[PDB]
């Protein structure tokens, strides 16, 4: 371990729509025991956790996110998109002793 | 309801010291870990370390020799300590966990 996790540069989307964020690991299939957490930083450098452990979803967030494992990847899920989140999203997968971020995901809400 | 806060020094000198402070509410250290992540700008969100409810610790390989991760279980407190800084340490420090769940304000920290 001394992987890389990587994530979609960008994607685009519209209030309504359904949009699905991936993170790949080079070192395989991302299981369950990669503990893969998704993170929303909104403007003013604001974090939020949204998803931990693949598929729990922090108490209070919306119904709109979820996250699950979708074929090699780890993958979140907003259902009906909305204005408010166009924001950055990472992903965080558990290696053997350490976390390792991904790139991060631009998403953009027209 | 629960917050994290991170009081740092925000200035600080080429070789000195860095010591960062984590108040957390709203939970107990005792039953949950707290990490530490750094992000510079030209993005780049690297994880620093960890401090279990059991005292037990976790550092980034590439940048052991210089970190520390302590607490303070009745005073609510995980504490940060770094050394042998230089310009790439230039950034915003977080003390977060839940799992990742919660995160707090951040706090800047430029180097010399």
């Amino acid at each position: 371990a001394d992987a890389v996790v990587t994530q979609e540069s960008a994607l685009t989307t519209s209030p309504g729509e359904t949009v699905t964020l991936t993170c790949r690991s080079s070192t395989g299939a991302v299981t369950t025991s990669n503990y893969a957490s998704w993170v929303q930083e909104k403007p003013d450098h604001l974090f939020t956790g949204l998803i931990g452990g693949t598929n729990n979803r922090a108490p209070g967030v919306p119904a709109r996110f979820s996250g699950s494992l979708i074929g090699d990847k780890a993958a979140l899920t907003i259902t009906g998109a909305q204005t408010e989140d166009e924001a950055i999203y990472f992903c965080a997968l558990w290696y053997s002793n350490h976390w390792v971020f991904g790139g991060g995901t631009k998403l953009t809400v027209l | 309801d629960v917050q994290l806060q991170e009081s740092g020094p925000g200035l600080v000198a080429p070789s000195q010291s860095l010591s960062i402070t984590c108040t957390v509410s709203g939970f107990s250290l005792t039953d949950y870990g707290v990490n530490w992540v750094r992000q510079s700008p030209g993005k780049g969100l690297e994880w620093l370390g960890v401090i279990w409810g059991d005292g037990i610790t976790d550092y980034n390989s590439a940048l052991k020799s210089r970190l520390s991760v302590t607490k303070d279980n009745s005073k609510s407190q995980v504490f940060l300590k770094m050394n042998s800084l230089q310009s790439g340490d230039s950034a915003r420090y977080y003390c977060v966990t839940g799992l990742f769940d919660y995160w707090g304000q951040g706090t800047t920290l430029t180097v010399s």
